[PDB]
């Protein structure tokens, strides 16, 4: 009950030859310490189940230093081995930011965010990129594609949460047991003690920027922006 | 509320949603709700 090839797409043309599950997955690299530089394979990758979801959502650790074409190709392929080749292509990359934890508004003002945020998306038929964290403005945001999941259509647009792997309470059990590790359950309520934040469980797809640093901030930026920019010229869309 | 203060609105408006419910105004409960009216915690003018 797992996939075993991933339908990727070629650089120029119209769809790729199916890699493997052991084939593919070396571009993306990571860091035993912050020291080591060329770093090793990841071997961290597969799908999350977290509580009271129906649905499971996959992640990826990838390297600071890797490619972001290459993670735009696993989400292609991804939504090419769950949708099919002719799934929905987007129009906007619609990525959001902020204040994870210091944020706090008045409840009309968020209300007004909210609902401009919900016709927006809603309208658009966007790919929401925002921070993986479940504290404040991703949280919220994944409260708006929460609420606009239900009907969803057949196309579930993905909401990529980018975040910095060191940060994350459930990422040393993640990364430990096999390389598909499709039935890794997810606890949020577990206490890590060199970490502190949890993944957002209502984002559909997790990408987890590694420099080798533990419990430091601002790794997961340039990676995001040339991602979006790699989205933005592959879809030819604006972001 | 551009001013950032919310304390004084927030000990104002359940006696006003009471004189407006009492006085029959709908533009003023339209009004006070939206700003965190809380209409469960109305306290009444005598005590029963
Ligand atoms: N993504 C995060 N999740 C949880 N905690 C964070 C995060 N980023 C920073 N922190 C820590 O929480 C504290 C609160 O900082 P905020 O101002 O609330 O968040 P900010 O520092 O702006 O983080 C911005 C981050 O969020 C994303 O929108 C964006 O990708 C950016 O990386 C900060 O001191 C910081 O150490």
């Amino acid at each position: 009950v797992a996939a075993k090839t991933l339908l990727i797409e070629n650089e120029d043309g119209k769809g790729s030859t199916r890699m493997e599950v052991q084939d593919f997955m070396k571009r993306f690299h990571m860091h035993a310490s912050e020291d080591d530089k060329t770093g090793s394979p990841s071997t961290a990758w597969g799908t999350l189940r977290f509580p009271t979801k129906e649905a499971t959502a996959p992640y990826l650790r990838l390297s600071v230093n890797d490619d972001p074409e290459d993670a735009l190709l696993f989400v292609k392929a991804m939504l090419a081995q769950k949708y099919g080749e002719t799934y929905d292509r987007p129009s906007l990359i619609l990525s959001v930011t902020g204040g994870a934890r210091n944020f706090t508004l008045p409840p009309r003002l968020e209300t007004a965010i909210a609902k401009g945020l919900r016709l927006a998306a809603q309208r658009t038929n966007a790919w929401v990129v925002t921070g993986g964290t479940n504290t404040g403005v991703m949280k919220l945001t994944g409260q708006i594609m929460e609420a606009l999941s239900k009907t969803q259509s057949h196309f579930i647009p993905p909401t990529i949460g980018i975040a910095t792997y060191g940060v994350i309470i459930g990422g040393d059990d993640m990364t430990r047991g096999e390389p598909p590790k499709i039935g890794l359950e997810y606890e949020m309520h577990k206490k890590d003690p060199p970490k502190t934040t949890p993944l957002d469980d209502n984002h559909n797809l997790f990408l987890l920027v590694d420099d080798g640093s533990t419990n430091k901030f601002g790794k997961e930026i340039k990676f995001r922006a040339a991602f979006e920019n790699a989205a933005g010229q592959a879809f030819a869309a604006p972001v | 509320s551009k001013n950032g203060q919310h304390n004084e609105i927030a000990a104002c408006i359940n006696d006003n949603l009471m004189a407006a419910m009492m006085h029959n105004k709908p533009h003023f409960v339209e009004l006070y709700l939206g700003f965190d009216a809380k209409i469960y915690e109305l306290k009444p003018s005598e005590e029963v």
